[PDB]
């Protein structure tokens, strides 16, 4: 991307943060993507461009359910397992090695 | 957040645009590549006039606001600060490369995958020719000092300089030699003032081992010139950075004056404290005094009297050179004189100047100095500021060439045997970085291309003849025929190009192209 | 966000394409949709549509909900 | 009425011309020709306006026929260094001697001014007055030495020569006034009676109960010891320089001048230093310890006359003469005064140029008939 | 796109226009202002009422508004030349812009780059400027020759101004008044006081040189066999610098003390100075009432106020030095002359010093019928007063009134024998440029100046290289045989300085205007 | 060198035109072939269309520059002709004027291209003809 | 991290101790010299000027030798605390705070290499490179407190000076300079980087 802020400076990127940290960006629920995405910078310092891609991606499937008349309590309590067990499989995954 | 007063590009349009704008940037100065090339004429927003062939000047001038050429501005920038001769090409070669990416563009090529592609062929080409290039620090001494010159040369043929080209590059030559050394390899151009002002030609441009200054030499009594003192060691010199004036504290005042008794003392305090400077630096053994802040009317006049030829009012650098130049100190206090930290310096004079009433003055030394002051003068400010910019390009290129005795040999064969090589190695590509070779060297073949087309040669044709001929022989350094002469050969014809620069150039170039094509996504907004 | 600029192709007018319109088309429909989404079925219900002068009508006919209802747009 | 709106009326052309608001640039030209008419003859720049006028209008008639202006111009130039020299050939020379005479100029000078009724006293008043600083060969004279202070009230004819010399402030209102001393001694202190003024860092401090009166009452003193030192001199009339660096005469100071029956008089410009000490034959005094009884002059009487609601100063029995104007209106005050100057300035041509021509048109005629003639020969 | 908000840009015929018709355009401003009998062009400032006219070229170009590029170069050359020169401002640009228009000729309509165009110049340029040097006679040697050679030089460089009337007159004024110099290039030293009132021929050099301010309270209005100390010291509170010297007392009495004793450094100062010697003390700085009545009581006479130049007058007819420690008498230089008498100078005071020791310091007196007139006349003589003054530092002379460069003209229109194809045109071209000077200097005049100057060009093509444009029976008469001498340094600069104009521009195909704030 | 320098130069005019024209047969590739897609204009009088047509796009499509303006006539004309492949013919223009931008380029005359452009067109439809699988009603 | 202007996108510097811009902003510089291999870096921390560059007091004094005292008073004050430096045989002195002309002058005359305000995040990667530790007065200065790379040298990097402290075993803090042909270039370096080295 290309961002000329209103500030009148010129940068160019792909720090997924950098980005959405140029873009404004006021609306209450789109503006925590860029929360989010600068917390991903933080604790780890890559894949602040995924972050978000993902963060949205899920918002997105929930419109179905939301749609066709679900409770979002629900669909709330159906992703946090979700990702606690997805989160586990990571661990269980994560091969660790030294000389291996 | 600010949603209106905000665009978006990307690709359909975009990328044209992009490529257009750097393509349209390049179409200005293209005219002014080359020793046939042409001047700018640039308007400052509050009147300055400006008329340079320097690449880098002409578009840092260009009040512009496309963001591609905003880029451009800096690519010949940044080369000029790297270098000091890029600038006019570096752009050009970039701009060749955009058009080319683009056009593969349209024929369902990846961006992306275009600048993997010229990256590749680009790192070859500056490998064809870190191979074919010479050298010239091992191998002669003579000869070194003549190679070094026919490359200042060849590096002024493109500027109004080029009239007495032949005075400015042996100058450049020698103000590096005379302040970096042949280990360190370093040229700080602090030891070199670039001095210029009106008046004569620009041929009446000398070089001066010492330095200028403008004073009228404290007192007007005082002498013009000054002698080395009768058989002494040239001339000595007082470098002090103290104010003849009565000293003074640096933290209050409040010099309570209780009765006459006091205020007698006083008195014949400040008379007599002015002797006892004047004496101070007679005492060292001194011709002229050279301080930094003035000297009040008493003490001038002592300097007068005491035959001290003075220098009130010296500038940091200004001082700094005057020791450096003469071989003294600076020094503090007044009680701090001595014969030894003096400045042995060869002559000083007050030069007049037509009847301009300034009339500055000079420091001379005979022997080279470890500090050069280009001199440089002309008939109307201009051609002057122009002949400076002209002269600091080609003491660039001999700064370049003792950091790197490497040469190639310009007249845009350079960028041929680059195109060549970088294009046999595309058959063997086939497929997507085929593609790509092809325009990376397809686009360099538009520097000699324009060459020609400035000196007035069918471009296609010269094209043809050099590759050809540099080939069906080696892939040597065979030119254009930018001015004439026999035929093309830019060694007889000494014209040579620091392999350094040619290199960084090359890269310049692609790497920022590199960069624009990745920009798949634009979004600006305004001034609010 | 929000397209924008020319350059090149000079039109006596707006054009989107790719992404950008094929997007809005869909939006358009959209919205001309579910304004009468809500009158579907039996449990579905009625509207009222007031007008400028302040009179209206109210009706689950969704042909002329969507025709009472102000659309410009070509998808509407 | 000039942009600032201060009203003017008068004959004299350079000073109409200059407030008269000549805006093209060769038309401006016209003042400076009379202001140098001004600068050399002091007369006349009415007249030599009025002649650039139709010589230019006799280069509007040549350049018609087509005849090179620079032709006409150099010319023109040849054609009046000869118009001049028969000026002089036909000139009538005078000598200073003849008084008859340098008045019958100054008068018929200004028969053409507002103070024209009143030529009578005024004539011989420029002529004795320039005499008064001539001598004979003193070729230019300087104009400088005639000081004229105009005061408004009355008419015309209420200005006088004054045997001696007119100041111009005003004296004493303060601590006791004296205002007019017969036969007085008068100094020109370029000195300043106050407190101590040291020109450095000055300061008294204080801290003693005691020390409050030692302060005070010994200045107190400061200024009398001066007072009585001029007293002592026999100083009896006092002229303080206008000090605004730092005070001229204190209050106080006044006090004790005031007993001391002094007639003090403050704010004298500096500007008249050197022609007060002319006029009064006083002498300036740097300081006090300078003011010595030799450095004073023979004052036979100063008195400021209240003309009426006026207050005049004036130091009557003592190469400088003062008269003083008087009119109605301001325009009339201004006027007279530069209608005067009309007149000196006559003289003063005659001061450093001999000789004086037959005017009222006829040398005008003259040159004109003589030219015309030596014409056919050309 | 690129660029934006009202920058603007002119391509190669484009900008090669804007560049000629703005030089062509300066030319055809000042080219009236030159011939000895060219004429004047008034001008007028921001304050309107601030007139002028003027003959000098370089004026006219410096005050003149310009946008133009191309103009202002020309400007700028013409400011340059009056610098090193004093002189020419008018010849340079005019030949200047001449050299282009002859070039977009050999452009728009023959096709020659600019580059060829500007290679033939150059050589041209060499040939051209080499004649000159190789024609220029010079009378260094023969002091009592070289004043008759450089009083002609004043004697046409005073032709076209209105001085050009009595010419003659300031003639000798200016060669005299560089003369008694001799040396110092710096005319700083010779002071110009103007005054309105009679005839410019009544301006004068004194000899003996006038100054302004008057001295002494009332001190001798004239001074005898003077011995002047001229000095520049502080006089009006000392203390020199000690600054942050405070006065605590614990009662007045101790100030009155301490202000009687600063009263008396000025006693002490104006003491040591008497131990000089002297009947007159100028000081660059002023002199209070106290410290001046010293002097108005020991006779010495008190001269204040005459800035750093006014002293360095003073200390160069005189022959002092300028001091400002009197800590001993003797070891300072002091002046001296015969008077120090007070003059008048229409309605003004003045003191008329009188036989100084050699004064290489003077005054020249102008006066004017009106102040148009005399600050034209000003610099109508300072066009003298800067060539001689360099001639002095430049013994070589050339005759002018056509003559010189239309030897350069036979020169260049030679070497244009032995060339290439198109440069020769460009070197034909130089000749050409050149060959418009006397022209344009003919026409002012008002003859047929195409058949003067091919009248001209005829001898100096046929020998004579001596043979001039006699502006008066519009003849072509011998200018050695008249006086029409020129200063080598001159012509030699408008030759050169030109040229680079020419090169500098011709280079040009492009010209950006920044948005302007 | 030294020879003959052409004071003038719109050259740019050329390549002006070329790039403002080549925009025009830039929005229209997009409908092309079996995958090409339809646009959909409202004209100036706010009546909508759809079609993959070419000339009837770039006929209704509000075209400004004076040499675009152009590719809609030679669009007009292959309907007139032919009748079909009037989005085609447009394409062609497209990059045979990025063939003379291209050529342009290392100086060859235009009417050098002009004229040649013919003759290796008229070559160019001998060779359909002579490849031609001639058919029968 | 440092940006150059200039140069390729990959001619970027690593330094193995540290580098730093060259706040060196004053007269008599150009002499001291600009290269040394172990020389002895003193990581100072406050001032080095005649008057002080900051902070005073007032001298009340009523007798003229006093005046000319206190000033061979103030002279002397400095020298010595600069004499102190000469002491602790340095080559190299740093400060956080200004180097008057006359204190670089002094050093310059004795080959001493100087720079006054240096960067503060700066002072604190000389030390962990060379190994010295900040001082802020000048009198118990020992030398444990100094510090010794294995390179110094002046550059002329980009067309800009950059004072450099190559070579340094003992570090604990290096120094990249980056290069870039655009000011967005560098900068996407510099994040590109930093993406890296946070994840490495
Ligand atoms: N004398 C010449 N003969 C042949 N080639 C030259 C000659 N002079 C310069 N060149 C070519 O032109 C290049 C320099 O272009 P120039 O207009 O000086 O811009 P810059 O040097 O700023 O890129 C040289 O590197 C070389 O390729
Ligand atoms: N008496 C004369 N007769 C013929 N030419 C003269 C005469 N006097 C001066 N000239 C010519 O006048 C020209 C200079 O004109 P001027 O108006 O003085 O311009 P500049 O500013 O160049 O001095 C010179 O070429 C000189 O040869
Ligand atoms: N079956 C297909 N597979 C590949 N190309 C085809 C096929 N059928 C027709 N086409 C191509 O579609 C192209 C463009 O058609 P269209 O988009 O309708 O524009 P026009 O027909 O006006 O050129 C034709 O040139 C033809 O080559
Ligand atoms: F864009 Be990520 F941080 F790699
Ligand atoms: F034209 Be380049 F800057 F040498
Ligand atoms: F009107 Be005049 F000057 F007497
Ligand atoms: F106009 Be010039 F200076 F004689
Ligand atoms: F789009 Be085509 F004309 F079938
Ligand atoms: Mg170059
Ligand atoms: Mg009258
Ligand atoms: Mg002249």
């Amino acid at each position: 991307i290309l961002i000329v802020t209103s500030n009148q400076k010129t940068t160019i990127s792909n720090d997924g943060a950098t980005i959405l940290k140029l873009l404004d960006v006021v609306h209450p629920a789109a503006k925590t993507l860029v929360d989010i995405s600068r917390a991903q910078d933080a604790e780890v310092g890559d894949g602040t461009t995924s972050v978000t891609i993902l963060a949205g991606e899920l918002m997105k499937e929930a419109k179905p359910f939301l749609e066709e008349g679900i409770s979002s309590h629900l669909i709330m309590k159906g992703y946090r397992k979700a990702v606690s067990l997805a989160v586990e499989k990571i661990n269980e995954l994560a091969v660790d090695i030294t000389s291996e | 957040k600010d949603q209106g007063n905000k665009k978006r590009q990307h690709g359909l349009e975009a990328k044209k645009s992009h490529i257009l704008a750097a393509r349209s940037v390049a179409s200005i100065i293209k005219t002014s590549l080359g020793p046939r090339g042409l001047d700018k004429i640039l308007i400052s927003p509050d009147g300055e006039i400006t008329i340079t062939n320097d690449g880098a000047t002409i578009l840092s001038q260009m009040e512009l606001d496309n963001e591609i050429a905003k880029l451009l501005v800096q690519l010949s920038k940044s080369q000029d600060d790297e270098i000091g001769d890029g600038t006019t090409g570096v752009v050009v070669l970039a701009s060749a490369l955009l058009d080319q990416a683009l056009e593969l563009i349209q024929k369902g090529i990846h961006p992306i995958k275009i600048a993997n592609g010229f990256d590749e062929a680009a790192k070859l080409a500056i490998s064809k020719l870190e191979e074919t290039c010479d050298d010239i620090s091992a191998s002669n001494d003579e000869l070194f000092r003549d190679f070094l010159l026919r490359a200042a040369k060849t590096s002024l043929g493109s500027k109004i300089v080029s009239k007495d080209h032949d005075r400015f590059a042996e100058m450049a030559v020698e103000a590096v030699i005379n302040v970096m050394d042949k280990d360190r390899k370093d040229v700080d151009f602090d030891l070199i003032k670039m001095q210029g002002r009106v008046g004569g030609s620009i041929s009446d441009s000398k070089l001066i081992n010492g330095v200028i200054l403008d004073k009228d030499f404290s007192h007007p009594q005082m002498p013009k010139c000054v002698l080395p003192k009768e058989g002494s060691d040239g001339v000595k010199l007082a470098i002090l950075t103290c104010p003849f004036e009565p000293p003074k504290p640096k933290t209050k005042h409040k010099l309570d004056i209780s009765s006459v008794e006091e205020y007698q003392k006083l008195q014949t305090y400040e008379q007599d404290k002015f002797k006892e400077m004047i004496d101070d630096v007679k005492k060292a053994g001194a011709d002229v005094v050279i301080c930094q802040w003035g000297f009040d009317d008493e003490a001038n006049h002592l300097l007068l009297q005491n035959d001290l030829p003075a220098v009130r009012w010296v500038g940091g650098q200004e001082l700094e050179h005057i020791a450096i130049s003469t071989n003294g100190r600076i020094v503090p206090r007044f009680q701090d004189l001595s014969k030894d930290k003096l400045g042995t310096c060869s002559r000083i004079y007050e030069q007049e100047f037509g009847t301009t009433k300034d009339r500055m003055l000079i420091i001379e030394q005979s022997k080279e100095t470890k500090t050069v002051t280009c001199f440089v003068r002309g008939s109307n400010k201009m051609i002057v500021d122009e002949a400076e910019r002209a002269l600091h390009d080609s003491l660039c290129v001999v700064r370049n060439l003792v950091k790197d005795s490497r040469v190639v040999y310009g007249g845009g064969a350079a960028e041929v045997t680059m195109s060549l090589a970088v294009s046999e190695e595309a058959d063997k590509q086939r497929g997507i970085d085929q593609y790509a070779f092809r325009g990376f060297a397809q686009a360099l073949d538009t520097i000699p291309m324009t060459l020609a087309e400035n000196s007035g040669l069918d471009p296609i044709g010269t094209l043809s003849t050099l590759k050809s001929k540099q080939l069906k022989e080696k892939i040597s350094n065979i030119g254009v025929d930018c001015l004439g002469y026999g035929s093309n050969d830019m060694k007889e014809l000494f014209v040579v190009d620091p392999f350094i620069g040619k290199k960084q150039q090359i890269l310049l170039a692609t790497q920022l192209c590199r960069m624009i094509l990745k920009i798949d996504n634009v979004i600006i907004s305004g001034k609010d | 966000f929000n397209n924008s600029r020319s350059d090149t192709l000079f039109l006596g007018g707006e054009k989107i394409s790719g992404d950008d319109i094929r997007n809005q088309n869909v939006l358009a429909t959209m919205a001309v949709a579910n304004v009468v989404k809500s009158s579907l079925g039996p449990v579905g219900l009625d509207k009222m549509l007031v007008d400028d002068i302040g009179d209206f009508t109210v009706t689950n006919d969704g042909a002329t909900i969507l025709s009472l209802l102000d659309v410009q747009h070509p998808a509407g | 009425k000039t942009s600032r709106g201060e009203i003017i009326i008068s004959n004299d052309g350079h000073t109409i011309l200059k407030q008269m608001a000549i805006l093209h640039p060769v038309a401006r030209m016209l003042v400076e020709v009379s202001a140098a008419q001004d600068s050399e003859a002091g007369d006349g720049t009415t007249s030599v306006v009025i002649l650039t006028g139709a010589l230019l209008g006799a280069a509007e008639r040549l350049l018609n026929k087509g005849i090179h202006p620079t032709i006409i111009a150099d010319s023109f130039q040849s054609a009046a260094k000869r118009s001049v020299d028969i000026l002089l050939e036909m000139c009538h020379k005078v000598s200073l001697s003849d008084r008859e005479q340098l008045v019958r100029a100054a008068s018929t000078s200004l028969s053409s001014k507002i103070v024209s009724q009143y030529s009578s006293f005024l004539a011989p008043l420029a002529v004795d007055s320039v005499l008064k600083i001539s001598d004979e060969n003193s070729k230019n004279v300087d104009l400088n030495d005639i000081r004229l202070v105009k005061k408004v009230g009355g008419t015309i004819d209420d200005t006088e020569m004054i045997d001696g010399v007119v100041l111009t402030q005003t004296a004493i209102k303060s601590a006791g006034g004296p205002t007019r001393k017969e036969k007085a001694k008068i100094g020109l202190i370029q000195f300043q009676i106050s407190p101590p003024k040291p020109d450095t860092e000055n300061n008294i401090i204080v801290n003693d109960y005691r020390q409050m009166d030692k302060i005070l009452k010994e200045e107190r003193a400061y200024l009398l010891n001066i007072c009585k030192k001029i007293k002592k001199a026999k100083c009896n009339v006092l002229l303080i320089q206008k000090s605004i660096l730092r005070d001229a005469v204190n209050d106080l100071a006044l006090h004790f001048l005031s007993k001391l029956n002094i007639m003090v008089v403050k704010d004298i410009e500096r500007e008249e230093i050197e022609f007060l000490s002319k006029g009064l034959g006083c002498k300036p005094i740097a300081d006090i310890e300078l003011f010595t009884e030799d450095r004073l002059d023979s004052a036979d009487l100063v008195e400021e006359i209240d003309s009426d609601g006026s207050k005049i100063v004036r130091v009557t029995g003592i190469p400088t003469v003062s008269v003083v104007i008087r009119g109605a209106n301001n325009m009339i005050i201004d006027e007279t005064e530069r209608s005067l100057h009309d007149a000196l300035c006559v003289i003063r041509c005659l001061v450093k140029e001999r000789g004086l021509i037959a005017g009222g048109g006829a040398p005008e005629i003259e040159i004109s008939r003589r030219l015309s003639k030596e014409a056919r020969s050309m | 796109q690129i660029f934006g908000d009202q920058v603007t840009e002119e391509r190669a015929e484009n900008a090669r226009l804007s560049a000629f018709v703005g030089a062509i355009a300066v030319g055809d401003l000042v080219k009236s202002t030159l011939g000895p009998k060219g004429m004047d062009k008034l001008l007028q400032s921001a304050s309107s009422n601030t007139c002028m006219v003027t003959n000098d070229g370089a004026t006219i170009l410096k005050s003149i508004p310009l946008d133009n590029p191309a103009a202002k170069v020309l400007v700028n050359i013409s400011k340059v030349q009056d610098d090193e020169v004093g002189d020419g401002t008018t010849s340079v640009t005019v030949l200047s812009a001449e050299l282009l228009r002859e070039a977009e000729k050999l452009i728009d309509q023959s096709k020659i780059h600019p580059q060829t165009i500007i290679e033939g110049y150059r050589l041209a340029s060499a040939a051209a400027l080499d004649a000159l040097t190789k024609a220029a006679v010079d009378n260094s040697h023969d002091k009592t020759m070289f004043r008759e050679d450089l009083i002609h030089i004043a004697k046409t460089t005073l032709s076209s101004k209105i001085l050009s009337q009595d010419k003659d007159h300031f003639a000798e004024l200016a060669t005299n008044a560089i003369l008694r110099l001799k040396g110092s290039t710096n005319l700083e030293h010779i002071q110009i006081i103007k005054i309105l009132g009679g005839k410019l021929s009544d301006s004068f050099l004194d000899e003996g040189f006038i100054l302004a301010k008057k001295f002494g309270n009332n001190q001798p209005k004239r001074i005898e066999n003077a011995k002047i100390l001229i000095a520049n010291t502080t006089l009006d509170t000392d203390k020199v610098k000690i600054f942050g010297t405070k006065f605590k007392v614990d009662s007045t009495a101790k100030l009155a003390q301490l202000e009687k004793a600063e009263r008396e450094k000025m006693k002490n100062k104006i003491a040591k100075i008497s131990k000089f010697g002297i009947n007159t003390f100028i000081n660059r700085q002023l002199i209070y009432d106290y410290p001046e009545q010293l002097f108005t009581d020991l006779g010495i006479n008190s001269i204040e106020h005459a800035d750093f130049e006014g002293v360095e007058r003073l200390a160069l007819v005189t022959g002092g030095e300028v001091v400002s420690t009197f800590d001993e008498p003797s070891k300072c230089k002091l002046g001296e002359c015969d008077v120090i008498e007070e003059i008048m100078l229409g309605e003004q005071p003045f003191l008329k010093f009188s036989g100084c020791k050699a004064g290489e310091a003077c005054t020249i007196v102008l006066r004017g019928a009106t102040d148009q007139t005399l600050d034209e006349a000003e610099r109508s003589l300072h066009d003298a007063l800067s060539v001689l003054s360099q001639t002095t530092k430049e013994t070589r002379t050339v005759l002018g009134g056509g003559c010189a460069e239309m030897v350069m003209s036979k020169a260049v229109d030679t070497e244009a024998q032995n060339i290439d194809g198109k440069k020769s045109l460009a070197v034909e071209a130089f000749a050409r440029a050149l060959r418009q000077l006397p022209t344009i200097l003919a026409d002012n005049a008002g003859f047929d100046s195409s058949e003067l100057v091919s009248k001209l060009r005829s001898s100096i093509y046929n020998g004579i290289s001596t043979s001039g444009l006699d502006l008066n029976n519009g003849t072509i008469a011998d200018m050695r045989q008249l006086g029409i001498v020129e200063s080598y340094k001159l012509k030699r600069a408008v030759v050169s300085s030109a040229s680079e104009a020419a090169e500098v521009l011709l280079r040009v195909d492009n010209i950006i205007r920044a948005r302007p704030r | 060198n030294a020879t003959f320098k052409n004071k003038e130069k719109p050259q740019e005019v050329r390549k002006a035109n070329i790039i403002a024209a080549r925009s025009v047969a830039d929005a229209i590739r997009t409908s092309l072939g079996p995958k090409g897609m339809d646009k959909m204009i409202k004209t100036s009088r706010g009546e909508i269309i759809i079609s993959n047509d070419g000339h009837t796009i770039l006929k209704q499509m509000a075209i400004l520059h004076p040499v675009a303006r152009m590719l809609v006539e030679v669009s007009a004309a292959q309907d007139s002709e032919a009748g079909d492949g009037t989005t085609s013919v447009v394409i062609l223009t497209g990059a045979l004027l990025g063939a003379a931008e291209r050529l342009l380029n290392k100086g060859i005359h235009p009417t050098i291209i002009a004229d040649s452009f013919q003759s290796a067109a008229k070559r160019s439809v001998d060779i359909l003809l002579e490849m031609c699988h001639k058919v029968s009603l | 991290i440092k940006k150059i202007p200039g140069g390729a996108m990959e001619e970027s510097l690593f330094i193995n101790g540290v580098a730093f811009k060259k706040t060196f902003s004053y007269a008599g510089f150009e002499q001291q010299p600009k290269k040394f291999n172990n020389p002895k870096i003193l990581s100072l921390n406050v001032e080095l000027e005649l008057k002080a560059e900051k902070d005073n007091a007032e001298v009340r004094v009523e007798h003229v030798e006093d005046y000319q005292a206190i000033v061979d008073a103030e002279w002397q004050l400095i020298f010595e605390k600069l004499r102190q430096v000469e002491e602790t045989g340095a080559n190299i002195v740093l400060s956080k705070l200004p180097i008057g002309d006359l204190a670089t002058q002094f050093f310059a005359d004795r080959n001493i290499f100087c720079a006054g305000r240096v960067s503060a995040d700066d002072m604190n990667r000389v030390i962990q490179a060379v190994g010295g530790s900040i001082q802020s007065t000048t009198s118990d200065i020992k030398p444990e407190h100094l510090g010794t790379c294995a390179l110094f040298e002046e550059m002329q990097i980009g067309s800009e000076r950059y004072n450099l402290f190559q070579g340094c075993p003992q570090a604990k803090t290096c120094t990249l300079l980056l290069r870039g042909g655009a000011e967005q270039v560098i900068a996407e370096v510099e994040r590109s980087l930093h993406d890296a080295i946070m994840i490495v």
